């Protein structure tokens, strides 16, 4: 469905054939992709749409191939749809941390609950599971199993019918381990057809137990469609998350993960197993990696990342020290490339662990100190010299030799 | 753009200031 894709690009990055022919099939096969895997369809010409956009205005930079520097901006915009920014914080912020989970009927919520409270012992923290999950029984069981199959303790006293009392019960009491995490995992009605059931019941438990963080699970066999009870929930809550379970028990997932964002939800984890193991944290950007390029996307990144006078100096120097291996850096200066058994001298260059101690004192001054260090005396040439590792000497050099550049480029 | 290649040129004329 949506895996058939890096092939399309493995072709497109093949010279298979020429470069605006070759655009197209990419394009057709793309579309044809993200709409196999229960994308939504509006979505996918849109993001084609912004795609010949940028083809059109943006320019190519330099070391960008015709073709690299396209996918440059495919995976930014498959990039956008899936995420649009970095890693969310999972890691918790006040302690301790309170995490609801309002799975609807079917969703898993449940056994997220359980891989979710592992995700986090493992960790590293002190996570506390308590079964709010009141419309089913057979949750309560499978639960504890679970449960102590993994070390955690959880609170729960069967057929209260009160979730919410059991809430602030064994939330109160999870902050006698002083637990750092504790995981309630709430009970969640109405099977498939929910309505507005579980945001009513949601918007009260925040209410009377004021948790720091609210997440909503999502089965990733819902496709596109999770985009209506993903938006009510938002809605509901515009603080809180939505995981996205079973992602590989469906051909489905990326309307899921597309919908869940075309709301503006953030997908904190996603879940992949029956396992306990099977859940991981959601990167955005490394999830399109993952599937348009394993890595080729990655020379790319390397490629386009690295690329009066102190000021340029460190800017300047910097992206020098940085460098690639690559013959194209020839390519900008008007000159045509004889030999390369010549460039060894480079990685040689690069041999000593250390290959400029300029950088080096240049990182050890103040931002200001870089601009007028006429005003540097031979206590902060100490300073500077001492702080970067390099001797009076390394450094009073540095010093002239900005200088004589003040000097010189007066003199043209 | 020569500009740089005129400054972060001539610096090796007296890297000779350097430790041993």
């Amino acid at each position: 469905g949506l895996e058939n894709i890096r092939d399309a690009v493995r072709k497109f990055l093949t010279g298979s054939t020429p470069y605006e022919k070759a655009v197209d099939e990419f394009i057709k096969d793309l579309q044809k992709s993200l709409i196999s895997s229960d994308v939504n369809v509006k979505l996918v010409f849109s993001l084609t749409a912004k795609i010949k956009e940028r083809l059109n205005k943006e320019k190519p930079p330099s070391v960008l191939e015709r073709k690299e520097w396209f996918i440059s901006i495919v995976y930014d915009e498959l990039s956008k749809l899936f995420g649009g920014d970095k890693e969310p914080n999972v890691n918790p912020t006040k302690l301790p941390f309170i995490i609801m989970l309002v799975g609807v009927q079917g969703s898993g919520k449940t056994t997220t609950a359980g891989k979710l409270a592992y995700f986090y012992k493992k960790r590293g923290y002190k996570v506390g599971l308590v079964a709010a999950d009141v419309y089913r029984p057979a949750a309560y069981d499978q639960l504890l199993q679970l449960g102590n199959q993994i070390g955690v303790q959880v609170y729960g006293e069967p057929n209260n019918q009160n979730p919410i009392e059991i809430a602030k019960k064994g939330v109160d009491i999870f902050v006698k381990n002083k637990m750092d995490i504790i995981i309630v995992d709430t009970a969640g009605r109405h099977g498939y057809g929910e309505e507005t059931k579980l945001l009513e019941e949601m918007k009260e438990m925040y209410d009377v137990l004021k948790p720091d963080d609210v997440i909503l699970v999502i089965d990733a066999s819902i496709g596109q469609k999770a985009y209506d009870l993903a938006s009510r929930f938002h809605q509901a809550s515009p603080i809180g998350s939505v995981i996205i379970t079973k992602m590989d028990g469906t051909a489905k997932g990326g309307g899921a993960l597309s919908a869940v964002v075309a709301t503006g939800a953030t997908i904190k984890f996603i879940g992949t197993g029956e396992k306990i193991d099977e859940l991981e944290t959601f990167n955005a950007k490394r999830f399109v990696s993952r599937i348009l390029g394993m890595g080729d996307i990655e020379s790319i990144l390397e490629k386009v990342k690295g690329l009066l006078t102190l000021r340029d100096v460190y800017a300047q120097i910097i992206a020098l020290r940085k460098m690639g291996p690559l013959s194209k850096v020839l390519q900008h200066i008007p000159g045509l490339g004889i030999m390369l058994p010549t460039p060894s001298e480079d990685q040689l260059k690069i041999g000593e662990e250390k290959i400029r101690r300029w950088l080096a004192a240049l990182n050890s001054m103040t931002y200001k100190e870089l601009e007028n260090p006429n005003i540097i005396d031979k206590s902060r040439m100490r300073r500077i010299a001492e702080g970067s590792g390099l001797e009076v000497e390394e450094v009073r050099e540095l010093l002239e030799w900005y200088n004589n550049m003040n000097r010189l480029l007066k003199m043209v | 753009g020569i500009i740089l290649v005129l400054l972060i040129w001539g610096t090796v004329l007296l890297l000779k200031s350097i430790p041993h």
